[PDB]
């Protein structure tokens, strides 16, 4: 399983950000608000193939979550799809970005603005968001933001879809391999 | 499904299925409620999870 793959909670359908790890530990990461009150991940609709379980999750106020593998034999790629990762970037204005979702597969475009603030109503605000011209769909929620094999964001919401156009905010990855101390690989 | 808090500028991307009157599958509440604001209140739930 790579980045944009789906990943299947109790409730919906989310995809896989970046998978990431600590010494011997592997994890990956998602979006807060699909990791909160979701504590069991799977690969299937079925539920049948175990991911693993949710370890931490910021929503809302930042919007990231990592589970933790508890799955031994599913392969783990350090990539997006096919595309390898090899390091994560802070975003700028005018950079060329592409993202991967279980919805939508991959599409592209620009960092538009930094420190965007995004109301998703009811009190979920989320903060310091990466805001982009990229589209994206339900079931898009976590997957990727790259640029190259440089790790950028994860997608958190936006408006707009992929026919007409859109715009997506997406969560620095930076700032979630901080807080856990994990890292791409 | 209450839409009274519609519309909303942004909406978070999980998907958990609705099926609207027009026969097509929303991806999650939030992205059915802002169409429901956007047809003027004429899309209505037909039932949830995928049509």
């Amino acid at each position: 399983i790579s980045g944009g793959d789906a990943i299947y909670s109790s409730t919906g359908r989310c995809s896989l950000g970046f998978n990431v790890r600590s010494g011997s530990t592997y994890y990956f990461l998602t979006a807060g608000h699909c990791t909160d009150g979701a504590t069991t991940w799977w690969a299937n609709s079925a539920r049948t193939t175990v991911l693993g379980t949710t370890s931490g999750s910021s929503f809302p106020n930042n919007d990231y979550g990592i589970v933790r593998y508890t799955n031994t034999t599913i392969p783990k790629d350090g990539t997006v799809g096919g595309q390898d990762i090899t390091s994560a970037a802070n975003a700028t204005v005018g950079m060329a970005v592409t993202r991967r979702g279980s919805t939508t597969g991959t599409h592209s475009g620009s960092v538009t603005a930094l420190n965007a603030t995004v109301n998703y109503g009811g009190g979920d605000v989320v903060y310091g968001m990466i805001r982009t011209n990229v589209c994206a769909e339900p079931g898009d929620s976590g997957g990727p933001l790259y640029s190259g094999t440089r790790a950028i964001g994860l997608t958190s919401g936006g408006s707009g879809n992929c026919s007409s156009g859109g715009t997506t905010f997406f969560q620095p990855v930076t700032e979630a391999l901080s807080a856990y101390g994990v890292s791409v690989y | 499904v209450d839409c009274s808090e519609y519309p909303k500028p942004a909406c978070t991307y999980e998907y958990r299925p609705l099926c609207g009157s027009d026969n097509k599958t929303y991806g999650n509440k939030c992205n059915f409620c802002n169409a429901v604001v956007e047809s003027n209140g004429t899309l209505t739930l037909s039932h949830f999870g995928k049509c």
